[PDB]
């Protein structure tokens, strides 16, 4: 079980770890988060009490280092940092635990929500989407734009998701215009899976990461990316059977975890209606269709 | 964006453009099978591709053999239209290629867009005008060449005959759309008006009769009456 200690909490902030969120008052004696499950990526995120503008946070994996949070009064945010001195860190953590100044990541997940949301998400892939090689962890916030959004500005702060564009030469084989536009299997299976992502696990990892940035930070480009990766599968007549079954499990847990009051913004009517009711795979997403019907039948 | 009443003069500027109408590409007669069920039999169609400034018409004839053994023909027709328009553009010298293509029906946008991916600087535009180009098959010479075709074939016409020697493109397009709107609303009356006087003929190299300027005014006025009429006969006004 790993720990992310906090130097202090000088400004009133809502702190979330995974799908859990808690409020910390100004200068409250808060000194971090313990009992974090090993073996998964995690995200710690922040919304200040005084400016709900800018949700921001950090993706990390405690196997890759000892990480802590410290408020910076110049840049005005909670920053993640790495402590290289292993014994300085265990000592900090041990003393904070002894004074019981750390909240505990909750132990029971009867439905393992977090595993199911991050099953294919790896740190190494996150670090290629979010480029900042001097740090082992990755900063993301509400306002960051995607490479594709930038095409249609600062590249050092972009989300480098894989570009998907259904009316592009990459998507459409010359001479197969109609075939490839109405059945995107060649773009899914040959261009993206075999060529770009190499396997479906990596495709699913980017799809899951895009969803999580959309949900936790309201990142619009990430929501665009999540829906495009869904639509590319649902609009392919030929999809490996293991992928379709896994996709149903993936989307089910994403829809299950979504705030009920955010479905007006984070869910794209057109994509979901086409995917569940018109696409080639309209019949291959029973659990996702079941939970979308019993939870957002308005959208449909 | 979309072409409408507000930006109508843009059709006659010096940027090359083409209208594409696909309404006569897939044509059928619906009939009864010996078992009493209904079947369609296709007849020859055409893509109507028109330069509104010069009157040049690229009439691509769509022979019924193109549908043999194909499914979902109304959807295929849109993609066949876009394939043939893209082939026409690639056949033209660069300085003759259009800068815009305006489709008369919005369902042609994605098919044409995908076939023209190689041409990123050719704008594909819908329109809010309800143009009467479906009535092109009421022009006897165009109908005749479509029905007689035994293979795929491109035929070139000038739909303005020699009008541009005496009138502007704006005025010629207005006359054309009036004639076609009349043929669409009441083809019989329209054709009666155009041929009523046996002394005005159609030149072998023309599509319409050789009216003097004065006779065109008379004709145009008779066509307006017909259109308003039918708009009464229809609506009872
Ligand atoms: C996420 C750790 C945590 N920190 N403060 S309360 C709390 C917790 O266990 N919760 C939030 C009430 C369970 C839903």
């Amino acid at each position: 079980m790993n720990t992310v200690p906090f130097t202090s909490a000088p400004i009133e902030v809502t702190i979330g770890i995974d799908q859990y969120s808690f409020n910390v008052k100004e200068n409250q004696p808060f000194h971090g988060i313990k009992d974090i499950p090993i073996g998964h990526v995690h995200v710690i995120h922040f919304q200040h009490a005084d400016n709900s503008s800018m949700r921001y946070g950090y993706w990390f994996d405690c196997r890759m280092g000892n990480f802590y949070i410290q408020y910076d009064p110049k840049d005005g945010l909670y920053k993640m940092m790495e402590e290289r001195d292993g014994a300085k860190f265990e000592n900090i953590v041990h003393n904070f635990k002894e004074r019981q100044m750390m909240v505990s990541y909750p132990k029971i997940d009867e439905d393992d929500t977090w595993y199911n949301l991050t099953e294919f998400v790896q740190m190494d892939k996150i670090r290629k989407i979010v480029r900042k090689d001097e740090n082992q962890f990755s900063y993301v916030d509400s306002s960051m734009t995607t490479v594709q959004e930038n095409e249609l500005s600062d590249p050092a702060h972009s989300l480098n998701y894989t570009v998907i564009n259904f009316k592009s030469r990459e998507a459409i084989r010359p001479g197969h215009e109609m075939e490839d536009f109405l059945d995107k299997s060649y773009y899914l299976n040959t261009v993206m899976l075999q060529g770009i992502f190499k396997n479906s696990s990596n495709y699913f990892g980017e799809l899951q990461f895009a969803f999580l940035n959309a949900m936790f930070f309201g990142n619009y480009g990430s929501s665009l990316q999540w829906h495009a990766m869904i639509e590319l599968i649902c609009s392919s007549a030929t999809v490996p059977k293991h992928m379709l079954d896994k996709l149903d499990e993936i989307l089910y847990y994403q829809i299950k975890t979504l705030p009920e009051q955010y479905s007006d913004i984070l869910l794209n009517e057109r994509v979901w209606n086409i995917c569940l009711y018109s696409s080639f795979q309209k019949n291959s997403l029973h659990n996702t269709e079941k939970i979308m019907e019993n939870k957002y039948p308005e959208l449909l | 964006g979309a072409m409408n009443s507000s930006n109508y003069a843009e059709l006659f500027n010096n940027d090359i453009k083409l209208f594409v109408d696909d309404t006569n590409v897939y044509r059928v007669t619906v009939h009864k099978t010996f078992e009493g069920n209904v079947a369609t039999k296709a007849i020859n169609g055409c893509i109507f591709t028109l330069n509104p400034k010069t009157g040049h018409l690229f009439l691509k004839i769509i022979h019924t053999s193109v549908w043999a053994g194909q499914k979902r023909l109304s959807q295929l027709a849109k993609w066949k239209t876009a394939e043939e328009v893209s082939a026409l553009v690639r056949s033209l010298p660069k300085e003759e290629q259009p800068k815009q293509i305006i489709v008369t029906r919005k369902a042609m946008l994605d098919p044409l867009e995908v076939h023209m991916l190689d041409f990123p600087n050719i704008a594909i535009r819908p329109t809010e005008l309800r143009l009467p180009f479906s009535a092109a098959m009421s022009i006897d010479k165009l109908s005749d060449v479509v029905m007689k075709a035994t293979e795929p074939q491109m035929v070139l016409f000038n739909i303005y005959d020699d009008w541009l020697d005496r009138i502007s493109s704006y005025t010629a397009f207005s006359r054309l759309t009036l004639l076609l709107r009349a043929l669409k609303t009441n083809e019989e009356s329209a054709k009666m008006i155009l041929l009523s006087d046996p002394t005005i003929t159609i030149k072998s190299y023309h599509l319409w009769p050789s009216f003097t300027d004065e006779q065109w005014i008379t004709i145009e006025s008779q066509m307006r009456d017909l259109i308003l009429t039918e708009y009464g006969r229809k609506y009872n006004v």
